[PDB]
RNA sequence: GAAAGUUAUAAAUGAAGCGGUCUGGAAAGGCCCGCCAAAGACGGUAACAGCCCGGUAGUUGAAAUGGCUUUCCCUCCAGAGUGGAUCCUGAGUACGACGGAACACGUGAAAUUCCGUCGGAAUCCGGGAGGACCAUCUCCCAAGGCUAAAUACUCCCUAGUGACCGAUAGUGAACCAGUACCGUGAGGGAAAGGUGAAAAGCACCCCGGAAGGGGAGUGAAACAGUUCCUGAAACCGUGUGCCUACAAGUAGUUAGAGCCCGUUAAUGGGUGAUAGCGUGCCUUUUGUAGAAUGAACCGGCGAGUUACGAUUUGUUGCAAGGUUAAGCGGAAAAAGCGGAGCCGUAGCGAAAGCGAGUCUGAAUAGGGCGCAUAAGUAACAGGUCGUAGACCCGAAACCAGGUGAUC
RNA sequence: GGUUCGUGGUAGGAGAGCGUUCUAAGGGCGGUGAAGUCAGACCGGAAGGACUGGUGGAGCGCUUAGAAGUGAGAAUGCCG
């Protein structure tokens, strides 16, 4: 059988033009009174999946 | 080749490694696996993204976006490809499809503006970029949308 | 380029062969790859053994887990038992594979040019027999000095050619669309008539 | 195809059994104890091939000392005098001379005595 | 119900060397000469046979019964246009509420289909669907039934095939095997092949009650004599060359006299008084001679494999391109055909979209991701990963159908 | 072919090879004795390979590739 894509991470990651994976920051749901405006302003942008995590999660999104 | 002197290309074939056949090969007793863990057992190992109990990375970042059902994606043609049709020729989607430059028109043909052209052509296309627009009309040609 | 013989063993003029077919520089690695590919796709692969789940019997645990002084066992059809099942062994399986089309054309091209290089290729204008007669075929093979295994390529000339040559041990006849890399390599000489040469030039 | 293991195991075990000829009891009959005996014998040979040189040098030194004490000289003084006189004869040849050419040994000892004073 | 043809179930005919000679128990083998071939497949015959035998290629043959294909016989048959006033076109159903299930779809924004229970239409100026629903448009007529081929499997029969096994293997079973044996029962379930070409299977004599032997005889071989080809190791003995009854020994190794031999001939072989040094193998451990584990000994068997995907390296073909899949064709071939599809050549954005750029932003600001700064793709081989028992053996336990109150 | 620096090693990484069964092609030996088996004081850096003699009584190597049921001293391992 052909191997299956991790569907839970295909909804979170995007593949860039160089093959890397682009993600979103993760402290942006519901406690905005407890974090300052600089923090909130920087958390709303996108980020990159680091090398250590990419080593681990390559297979899961191979055909995504 | 005489069938008794067959010599395959050098470096194209290697010798398979067999593990667990004595200590002289370096892959003997434990067979490249170490000593007494979960990873030393038959069929043993963790999932692809398991982290031993810590929350996986994908579950501490949020989902984003939706998918459009009516998404339209066009077949992209730059300008330098057009340089190898003789001037005065009517560039039309069927000419492109049978020239082999377009494998399949996904939702139509769009002309982009990479490269330079220098010959008078009249182009038939579904969509144009502005740069490609003045690029075609600066060589005396004309562009009309099908 | 070549001398054209007849069925009688004499000369009948000259024959030219297409240079792009019989005159290229052979590519030996490609030929080796295609010979291996063609010989690997001839095998049936009808072989099988029985796991520990297919040997008849089993199920019952032979004796208790503890207290009896013997080694822990779980079935009488375990791999280390005398009548037990095989661990991995063979399974029914196919071996066929094919190389890209252009490589397979270059291989026949090269192996067919190599015969011209070694002077092992014979062209004769026509080959026909009134009735099947293996004695006459042996006499013809004696007239054209071969005295070894040969592959004769024919066309729509005479069906008696094939019948009167299947008893000779090292002789094979193919009808000019069945030409193969592994058939050409398997034999020593190569006798081909003019019409067959024309067909071979047309195809490739 | 199936590869049954015939003719190859016996040939390999019989060599090890043959290497242990002359060993007491079942050490020259059974493969498992013969294997260990052969391995241990190889290790012992490797070590004694180093110890042999030391043993022979000690024997030569004792023999030279015994032969030189009859000239009213220690081994220590004799060796010092020989080095100081320029003579470069090793202990093997000196022991040979001491055993069966005692006159030449006495000559060398006299030269060593000359060198010391 | 007949006629014809074909086929299945017995079979007939079928070419060419007793060729010479050597070894041999025996020629099919070696050497020197001939022939047949639409027949050089296979097996047997005193060792390896195209020309010795059964046969093989080819050509023939069916009284009888069955299958198949045509033809006759036999049987049975209305189909077009125009008006369509008026009538018909599947009722306790279609739907709806409640409770469940099937749909990739877990009640969800839940269309579609089915079951139980209640309520309950319209009927051509009619009805359903197009993923809640309404309007418009498009497509289609439920609540009756039947239908070959393309597809799945093999207890069987015929003809063959194998980089499948070769008596601990291959079916549990190559042999009177689901037998012997075990259990109240359901049920579990073995071991066991080989004289020789041909029984020519040892007439007769001797020891003995017999068995068993020693001769004799047959045979190429009896050290092939009824577990009978070969006949390893553990294990049990007989004879002898060197050593051994004042010695403390993981049994050897290094030095070494004495005695006895004579080789794949080389600074050779056997045994060794005496001297120095020396606490087995494995596993698991910070650390084992370990008073921690395993093994009585010998022999056989016994553990990283295969399929389909992912990724990276090596090799080969083509190269801004590369490549076919199912299938047709054919000899369980090789070409040829097959461009549907897949990867690459353009990215950015949640998306509309823009495009060598794009997104955020009021911004021609700054910043993120990209281009400049372009090599991919098909196949094979090595490494690793995923789904599969997935490296081999090992639980206590759980569920489903049955068999047991002869204790 | 030379100069310099090196060559203890468990888990482990990398490389080069020996040997077994089968297949294809070339080329061989064998009733004037094949495989197997027994004994030797021979050869190679290792895994290993020859030669000679006895027993045996009909099959077996070599070279270049290919494919694996591919090598056992231990599992209170299974069978004899
Ligand atoms: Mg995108
Ligand atoms: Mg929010
Ligand atoms: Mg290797
Ligand atoms: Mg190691
Ligand atoms: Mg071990
Ligand atoms: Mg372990
Ligand atoms: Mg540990
Ligand atoms: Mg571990
Ligand atoms: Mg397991
Ligand atoms: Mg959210
Ligand atoms: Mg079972
Ligand atoms: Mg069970
Ligand atoms: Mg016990
Ligand atoms: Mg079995
Ligand atoms: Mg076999
Ligand atoms: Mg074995
Ligand atoms: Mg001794
Ligand atoms: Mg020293
Ligand atoms: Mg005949
Ligand atoms: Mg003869
Ligand atoms: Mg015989
Ligand atoms: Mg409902
Ligand atoms: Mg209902
Ligand atoms: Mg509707
Ligand atoms: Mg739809
Ligand atoms: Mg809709
Ligand atoms: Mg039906
Ligand atoms: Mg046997
Ligand atoms: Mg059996
Ligand atoms: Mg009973
Ligand atoms: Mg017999
Ligand atoms: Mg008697
Ligand atoms: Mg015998
Ligand atoms: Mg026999
Ligand atoms: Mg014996
Ligand atoms: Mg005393
Ligand atoms: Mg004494
Ligand atoms: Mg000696
Ligand atoms: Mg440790
Ligand atoms: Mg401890
Ligand atoms: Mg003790
Ligand atoms: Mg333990
Ligand atoms: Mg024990
Ligand atoms: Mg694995
Ligand atoms: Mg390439
Ligand atoms: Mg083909
Ligand atoms: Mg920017
Ligand atoms: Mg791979
Ligand atoms: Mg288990
Ligand atoms: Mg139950
Ligand atoms: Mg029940
Ligand atoms: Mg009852
Ligand atoms: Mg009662
Ligand atoms: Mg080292
Ligand atoms: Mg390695
Ligand atoms: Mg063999
Ligand atoms: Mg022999
Ligand atoms: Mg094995
Ligand atoms: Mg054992
Ligand atoms: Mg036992």
């Amino acid at each position: 059988p052909k191997m299956k894509t991790h569907r839970g991470s295909a909804k979170r990651f995007k593949r860039t033009g160089s093959g890397k994976l682009k993600r979103r920051h993760g402290f942006t749901s519901h406690m905005f009174a407890n974090k300052s405006q600089k923090q909130k302003r920087k958390l709303r942008k996108s980020a990159m999946v680091s090398a250590g995590d990419f080593k681990r999660i390559r297979q899961m999104v191979a055909k995504m | 080749m005489k069938l008794h002197e067959l010599k395959p290309s050098e470096g194209s074939r290697k010798e398979r490694n067999r593990v667990g056949r004595g200590t002289g090969s370096g892959n003997g007793k434990t067979s490249g696996r170490g000593h007494k863990g979960q990873k030393a057992r038959s069929g043993g190992g963790v999932r692809l993204g398991f982290e031993g109990g810590q929350l996986p990375l994908f579950r501490r970042i949020p989902k984003r976006g939706f998918t459009n059902i009516n998404r339209k994606e066009f077949a992209i043609v730059n300008l330098d490809v057009l340089n190898r049709f003789e001037d005065g020729t009517e560039v039309t989607p069927e000419l492109l499809i049978e020239t082999g430059i377009i494998r399949n028109e996904k939702s139509g043909i769009k002309i982009l503006s990479d490269g330079n052209i220098e010959k008078k052509l009249t182009v038939k296309a579904n969509k144009f970029s502005a740069a490609a627009k003045e690029a075609i009309e600066a060589a005396g040609g004309k562009t009309e949308v099908i | 380029k070549l001398s054209l013989l007849k069925q009688d063993g004499t000369n009948a003029g000259e024959i030219t062969l297409n240079d792009t077919v019989f005159g290229i520089e052979p590519n030996e690695k490609v030929v080796v790859d295609v010979i291996l590919s063609q010989r690997a796709s001839l095998r049936q692969g009808t072989h099988k053994v029985k796991n520990r789940s297919e040997v008849r019997g089993g199920g019952r645990k032979p004796w208790r887990q503890k207290g009896t002084g013997r080694a822990r066992q779980g079935s009488i059809r375990s791999p280390q038992w005398r009548g037990g099942g095989v661990v991995f062994g063979p399974t029914p399986r196919s071996y066929a594979y094919k190389l890209p089309k252009k490589v397979r054309r270059l291989a026949i091209k090269s192996i067919l040019s190599s015969k011209v290089n070694e002077e092992k290729l014979v062209v004769l204008e026509g080959l026909t027999f009134d009735a099947p007669k293996t004695k006459e075929f042996a006499a013809f093979l004696k007239n054209i000095s071969v005295d070894t295994k040969a592959l004769i390529v024919v066309a729509g000339e005479s069906e008696n050619v094939e019948l009167s040559a299947r008893n000779l041990q090292g002789i094979t006849v193919i009808p000019a669309e069945s030409i193969s890399v592994l058939e050409v390599a398997k034999h020593d000489k190569l006798i081909i008539t003019k019409a067959a040469v024309e067909k071979v030039e047309e195809v490739l | 195809p199936r590869v049954k293991g015939g003719t190859v195991t016996r040939k390999r075990r019989k060599k090890i059994v043959k290497l242990a000829k002359g060993y007491y009891g079942s050490k020259h009959l059974l493969f498992k104890v013969a294997n260990q005996a052969v391995m241990k014998s190889y290790q012992y040979a490797y070590r004694d091939r180093r110890q042999k040189k030391r043993d022979f040098r000690r024997l030569w030194i004792a023999r030279i000392n015994a032969a030189a004490r009859m000239q009213d000289l220690s081994y220590s003084k004799l060796m010092h005098g020989l080095k100081l006189a320029g003579i470069d004869i090793n202990r093997k040849m000196l022991a040979d001379l001491a055993v069966n050419d005692i006159a030449s040994f006495n000559t060398l000892a006299d030269s060593a005595k000359k060198a010391l004073a």
